[PDB]
């Protein structure tokens, strides 16, 4: 029971480590294409 | 990021109590 | 049992954000180099 | 990562039922 | 008993990427700050 | 990044040996 809320509470973790990865995908790729059209 | 930051610590928290109670 | 499999699913999840980080990390790093050899 | 992204949603809804039935 | 010893190793494992997260979200806002001033 | 590399391979195989135990 204390067991399955640890399970809850990193699957939010994990649920903003995905968040983040899309946040950086999205920056990493608009500087690879500025760069590209410089 | 400054949010982001603010829930990792919490849920890093809360995920630490809990392995300590179990 | 589910409690088994709810931890399997999250360790695939893991491996994806792995994945995840491992793509940026070279990216980032090419796009460095790249700016460092202009 | 279209596939990854996928990959990301299925794994993430899967948890979510398992979750629920524990 | 394993099964707490599984989500203490993937609780290891998920620091292990927000360590790697923060690192890049750093240097990517190094680069695109570097841009901007160029 | 090569200690990182290190320790998520680590942690990935003692993460499927206990999997496998329970
Ligand atoms: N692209
Ligand atoms: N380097
Ligand atoms: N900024």
């Amino acid at each position: 029971n204390n067991l399955l809320r640890a399970i809850e509470a990193q699957q939010h973790l994990l649920q903003l480590t995905v968040w983040g990865i899309k946040q950086l995908q999205a920056r990493i790729l608009a500087v690879e294409r500025y760069l590209k059209d410089q | 990021w400054e949010e982001w930051d603010k829930k990792i610590e919490e849920y890093t928290k809360k995920i630490e109590e809990l392995i300590k109670k179990s």
